[PDB]
RNA sequence: UGAUCAUCCAUUGACGGGGGCCCGCACAAGCGGUGGAGCAUGUGGUUUAAUUCGAUGCAACGCGAAGAACCUUACCUGGUCUUGACAUCCACGGAAGUUUUCAGAGAUGAGAAUGUGCCUUCGGGAACCGUGAGACAGGUGCUGCAUGGCUGUCGUCAGCUCGUGUUGUGAAAUGUUGGGUUAAGUCCCGCAACGAGCGCAACCCUUAUCCUUUGUUGCCAGCGGUCCGGCCGGGAACUCAAAGGAGACUGCCAGUGAAAACUGGAGGAAGGUGGGGAUGACGUCAAGUCAUCAUGGCCCUUACGACCAGGGCUACACACGUGCUACAAUGGCGCAUACAAAGAGAAGCGACCUCGCGAGAGCAAGCGGACCUCAUAAAGUGCGUCGUAGUCCGGAUUGGAGUCUGCAACUCGACUCCAUGAAGUCGGAAUCGCUAGUAAUCGUGGAUCAGAAUGCCACGGUGAAUACGUUCCCGGGCCUUGUACACACCGCCAAGGGAUCA
């Protein structure tokens, strides 16, 4: 048996596939710590699991594609989540009230006529 | 200020394209030369003839000109002569095997290219532009259009100062993009100049 | 107008100070910063690295009368400000040097 | 530069030109409008009155010269300084 | 444009696919590692004396219907000015108002 | 009688005919009214 | 060291302090220490005499210091003497380059007069 | 293989010419793998508005060019390469 | 009266420093800039044979130009042509066209060969050329203050009006004001108005969640191998692709309110307009454009038209605008090593491989593309080094040597190599942008384009700070009041430096 989610955060998006064991971490056939430099990205990999008291209960093999690295992180965070709440449906309440349910949808807004960015201005005289 | 294209904002949305070919950028440009030219021939030819649309396809070696005309009889002729005659100068132009099409305008004063044509037609007899655009008016709101609007600009009356005039009856909702506004545009050359004309008709929402 | 917290000491007040101390969105490079001289804080006082930390806003934080999110804001803003001033070589040691006086 | 490959440029005419004026052994200067010519070896000691949009500049071919191309002895702007 | 501008780009057209093959024929050699100088030399001073106008360089895009030499796109054939009136007359196939 | 009101930017003329008394930015409906 | 007229700084590593030689970059700073065969990181106070020896011997392949500033006037020297475009900005202090001369070209022009 | 590359600037007008080919393909005893729905490619374009100057005033234009293909084991403006 | 009653050496507006009530990165709070430096770019000026023309406070000045070496090109100098470079018409000559010769900067002129076909009433040709004719062509010449069309601007601000009725002698007024409310003349209630139109909102595109369909060129969970590569047999789960659906309604709950609405809560991927775009009312400025195009009138017609080569648009005492790169250690350099999105491609994109220090070259697959190619993302992370120096910061400038595109890079390209190593040590007064996936910073792509971005248009990565508030500055909205203003305060008296009392 293994449970599924999907996570996507900007242009990132995360294949989760939850089964129980002793809690090994796989993502794109390399280990969390290979894979995320930064220990902010691997914190958030591990706040769903943290949260819901499953850290060496679970193993969890993760496909990511697209975004970068805190994308990524967010996205696998996302679906580890969505995979939770299969496995388990008394969790969800508690992940929500985490704010992991959301799909975070903040994206880059698009560069436009007369602006430099999204924004900002050409300077004025 | 200025406004967007009532018949350009619609393509797509309710208002269909006028050619239907597809191309890939090697033939593209050399369509809409020949499209364009197309289109310059057949305005010139049937300039008395009430043609209000020229919709070309392209199919597998071909081209398909459907006129729309609230004269089809003058447009087609005895026997179909005058179809024929220029179908051979459509397929010379285009330079591929033409089928041309007439298709009926059944109410001219609801068609915005007859309207703005008429108009036009009688600032060039010096007919009085007020006149002209009342009965454009009075005729499609008679005819059953929920609503229509007449702009002329320029030198009225031979005047020294130009001016823009308009006149409106009904609804004419520019900003609803499910509004079935038909829009064109045309220009009556006088002893004074260019006077441009605009015509609007609103057939309801879809 | 007219109408998340620091993965090492569990702190948002910390959390803040990395991102008055980011430039550009560099965040990792301001964490490593922050947490350098934090350590070398705490080597140099002795105690948990927050309470050094509190004890060197407590010095800064400004008293019309301040209300106590803008307190902490302008203090590590004044402490990030005087750090970067400073003749030290890297800014983990001006910071901490800073936070120290 | 133009790519060694290729070797030198110059225009035909003037190439021609050239060697009509070695051949007979005449001084008397020679008029081109081909500013972009390479001045090659058989160049020296000849006048070539470059074009400089009005006038045609006499160059006297120097072996310094060889290498560089016509219209680099032939300025095209006339400047003799501001508030002057 | 006038009248003389348009009538130098179809010149330019037509001496272009006049000489397309010499021309090719000519740079080739130059272009070519394996050549003599002689051979070479000689084909330096051949692409020179053909017509400047049957370099392919010299054509400037030119609006089709106007013959204005800036705004050209290309897929169009037309300059930005008779691409916006075709556009939004329904004459150019697929093309629409784009929002994103 | 032509007469005027002053706005921003500009003056809005209108007519009015002594036939009853109307009003209108026309002539010929300034008569229809005044007729009514 | 001192190697061609110029003493070279001690405290630096030897791929850096070689470039203070006028006519000497990083490239055949390089190109100097990897043929007499001493390591770029190290400096040049930790060197025996005998390896100085060495390095003023592959910077004698190259030209240098007063050499090149000779050689360097005297390529600007024959520009104007010849009279070519390039001589004639040289001589008046413009931009020889085709750069702008009507903003910029400071560096050439020197502050504004 | 029977391999059907549709082309259209129009996604109504492609979906009907692939049901013709499909479903007539599947009248026959052709092994029809189902239509597959390829990258629509937004072909984008920036023009200035004004005859002079204003640079900031500006449309943007699209056409978008829609992609079928069937394997098998019509409107004009629908394009069809069968290889 | 607006209307009414030689050389370098009383009415409607508008306005008030009159009043009231509001809004917008308008201020404030912040964060980063500009102004200083070097360089890119535009403009003024000056210069020039010419430095083509246009844009000029906000709303001209990296603007027309999405790309000036020749061409483009409109300008200059010189060389040239006169029914003509570009059309129709007529006579007469003549197939078109394919080679090369000489002169000339070329335009062009003088040749000399060669081909002399094909429709075809063997009757003719009409295809395209040439000489001649004068009806005409030609004009980026003038007038944007004769015009159309297109555009800027107030401003995506919440306005602007009409019918009928009612009021006033009338200009006009009412509705549209008022009490709340709203992003909104939004909605509600009151109301001599009752309705309606154009604006607001909605319908449209895109983005955030799910579902169904489909499954290659995309995909790899479970199987069976493995050259350990979705590479192969397979699977249809999942990512994704893109069709069709679902979803957000203040719908639900609670409180506040005299109803509209407001405030908080549930659920939910998303909550109050979810985010972003398209969408620009009546009008305002004789605003911009006769040089995109069109067009009245005027003007030129062996020239203000037309062809050519070379030059100029790239000038440089200087002034101004917009940018790029910096001044370092939150960094530079070296080595190693992670993670994108979006797009383009046939005279095009061009792999692997070989050669070159490198720009590149040679050879040569593949790909009209979810397949192939452009095409290693960079910032990051790790380790090493530099150790606060005008430096291992900076990369201007200049010399030498190349590469590539192109008939051609002298004037006047881009890039590379070696050398050179300027100013600059965070910028006076003043001034700009931005409220969140924003600013900042980091790369990436595209259009124009032979070549030629620091510009423009798009794309992701990392990713903040701050907003107490509306007193003040700027722009704008509503109501009221004063007026000697109506060209409308850039006016000709406002509190004029009688108003004011909320
Ligand atoms: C002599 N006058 C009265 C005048 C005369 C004519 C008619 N004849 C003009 C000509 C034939 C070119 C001599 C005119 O055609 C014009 C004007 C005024 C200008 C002023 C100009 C101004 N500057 C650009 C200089 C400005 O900023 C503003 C403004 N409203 O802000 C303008 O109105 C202008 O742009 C403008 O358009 C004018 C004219 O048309
Ligand atoms: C701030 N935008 C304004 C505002 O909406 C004005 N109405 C209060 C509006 O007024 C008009 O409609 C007018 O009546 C007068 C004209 C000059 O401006 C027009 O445009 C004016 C708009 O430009
Ligand atoms: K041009
Ligand atoms: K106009
Ligand atoms: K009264
Ligand atoms: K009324
Ligand atoms: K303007
Ligand atoms: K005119
Ligand atoms: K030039
Ligand atoms: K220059
Ligand atoms: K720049
Ligand atoms: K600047
Ligand atoms: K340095
Ligand atoms: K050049
Ligand atoms: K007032
Ligand atoms: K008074
Ligand atoms: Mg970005
Ligand atoms: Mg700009
Ligand atoms: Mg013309
Ligand atoms: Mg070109
Ligand atoms: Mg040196
Ligand atoms: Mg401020
Ligand atoms: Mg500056
Ligand atoms: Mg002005
Ligand atoms: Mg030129
Ligand atoms: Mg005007
Ligand atoms: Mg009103
Ligand atoms: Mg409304
Ligand atoms: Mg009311
Ligand atoms: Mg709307
Ligand atoms: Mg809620
Ligand atoms: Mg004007
Ligand atoms: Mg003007
Ligand atoms: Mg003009
Ligand atoms: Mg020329
Ligand atoms: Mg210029
Ligand atoms: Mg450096
Ligand atoms: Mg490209
Ligand atoms: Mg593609
Ligand atoms: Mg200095
Ligand atoms: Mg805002
Ligand atoms: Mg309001």
């Amino acid at each position: 048996n293994q449970y599924y989610g999907t996570g996507r955060r900007k242009s990132s998006a995360a294949r989760v596939f939850i089964k129980p064991g002793n809690g090994k971490i796989v993502i794109n056939q390399r280990s969390l710590e290979q894979y995320f430099g930064r220990e902010t990205a691997r914190m958030v990999v591990r706040q769903p699991l943290e949260l819901v008291d499953m850290v060496e209960k679970l193993d969890l093999y993760i496909t990511v594609k697209g975004g970068g690295i805190s994308g990524q992180a967010g996205a696998i965070r996302h679906g580890i989540t969505r995979a939770l709440m299969e496995y388990d449906e008394s969790l969800r309440s508690e992940l929500r009230k985490a704010g992991f349910v959301t799909r975070d949808a903040r994206q880059v807004e698009r560069k436009k006529v007369g602006l430099r960015k999204a924004r900002r201005r050409p300077q004025f005289s | 200020g200025q406004k967007v294209h009532p018949n350009g904002i619609r393509l797509g949305i309710v208002k269909p394209w006028n050619s239907t070919w597809f191309a890939n950028t090697k033939e593209f440009a050399d369509n809409l030369d020949s499209d364009f030219k197309v289109r310059q021939y057949l305005t010139k030819e049937l300039a008395k003839a009430s043609v209000s649309r020229i919709v070309i396809e392209r199919p597998a070696k071909s081209i398909r000109v459907t006129i729309h005309t609230a004269r089809p009889g003058i447009v087609i002729g005895k026997k179909g002569e005058d179809v024929e005659k220029l179908r051979k100068v459509v397929a010379d132009i285009a330079g591929v095997p033409a089928q041309i099409n007439i298709a009926e305008v059944r109410k001219p004063e609801l068609d915005a290219k007859l309207v703005a044509d008429s108009i036009t037609s009688q600032l060039e007899r010096r007919v009085m532009f007020r006149r002209a655009m009342k009965r454009a008016v009075q005729n499609a709101m008679r005819l059953g259009a929920k609503g229509i609007k007449v702009e002329v600009s320029g030198r009225l009356g031979g005047a020294e100062i130009a001016r823009t005039e308009w006149y409106r009856e009904g609804r004419v909702p520019l900003h609803t993009l499910r509004a079935d506004i038909d829009y064109n545009t045309s220009e009556a050359h006088t002893t004074y100049g260019v006077i441009g004309v605009k015509v609007w008709i609103f057939k309801g929402e879809i | 107008p007219r109408r998340l917290p620091d993965p090492k000491f569990g702190s948002e007040l910390l959390a803040k100070f990395v991102n008055i101390l980011m430039v550009d969105g560099k965040k990792s490079t301001a964490e490593s910063i922050v947490y350098s001289a934090l350590e070398t804080l705490a080597q140099r006082s002795g105690k948990s690295e927050l309470e050094a930390f509190e004890v060197a806003l407590e010095n800064v934080r400004p008293t019309v009368e301040v209300r106590p999110v803008r307190r902490n804001a302008l203090a590590m803003r004044w402490i990030v400000e005087a750090a970067r001033k400073r003749g030290d070589k890297s800014m983990a040691l001006r910071l901490a040097n800073e936070l120290s006086d | 530069p133009r790519s060694l490959k290729k070797g030198p440029f110059i225009d035909l005419h003037l190439l021609k030109k050239v060697e009509k004026a070695v051949e007979s052994g005449d001084k008397k200067p020679l008029r081109t409008w081909s500013r972009r010519s390479t001045i090659f070896p058989n160049m020296i000691g000849l006048t070539i009155a470059v074009h400089n949009g009005r006038q045609h500049v006499p160059v006297f071919v120097t072996d310094e010269m060889v290498g560089h191309k016509l219209g680099e002895f032939a300025p095209t702007r006339t400047y003799r300084g501001h508030a002057a | 444009a006038k009248q003389s501008m348009k009538a130098r780009e179809v010149k330019r057209v037509a001496l272009a696919d006049k000489y397309f093959a010499k021309r090719a024929e000519l740079k080739a050699i130059i272009s070519d590692v394996n050549a003599s100088d002689e051979d070479r030399w000689n084909a330096v001073l051949k692409l020179q004396t053909l017509p400047r106008d049957s370099s392919p360089s010299r054509q400037r895009n030119r609006c089709r219907q106007t013959g204005r030499p800036h705004g050209f796109l290309r897929k169009f054939g037309l300059s930005r000015i008779k691409v916006r009136e075709a556009a939004m007359r329904g004459e150019i196939p697929g093309l629409k108002k784009a929002s994103w | 009688n032509r007469v005027s009101k002053t706005v921003k930017g500009g003056r809005i003329f209108s007519f009015t005919a002594l036939t009853g008394y109307g009003k209108a930015r026309e002539v010929p409906a300034a008569i229809q009214k005044a007729m009514e | 060291a001192r190697i061609a007229g110029i003493n070279i700084p001690d405290h630096k590593h030897a791929v850096i302090a070689l470039t203070s030689i006028y006519g000497v970059g990083k490239t055949r700073s390089k190109a100097i220490l990897a043929a007499a065969g001493i390591a770029e990181d190290v400096k040049i106070s930790e060197l025996s005499e005998g390896q100085i020896d060495t390095l003023r011997d592959e910077v004698a392949k190259f030209v240098v210091e007063g050499d090149l500033r000779r050689e360097i006037s005297m390529s600007i020297k024959r520009l104007m003497d010849l009279g070519c475009y390039r001589g004639l900005r040289h001589r008046r202090g413009l931009p020889v380059r085709g750069q702008r001369t009507k903003t910029n070209a400071r560096t050439r022009k020197g502050p504004r007069k | 293989r029977i391999r059907i590359r549709l082309k259209a600037f129009d996604h109504r007008l492609i979906d009907q010419a692939t049901a013709e080919i499909v479903e007539t393909a599947k009248r026959t005893g052709a092994q029809v793998r189902g239509p597959i729905p390829l990258p629509t490619r937004k072909e984008r374009f920036t023009v200035l508005i004004s005859p002079h100057v204003n640079k900031d005033a500006r449309d943007q234009y699209e056409i978008r060019t829609h992609l079928r293909l069937v394997d098998i084991v019509l409107a004009a403006g629908v394009d069809v390469q069968i290889s």
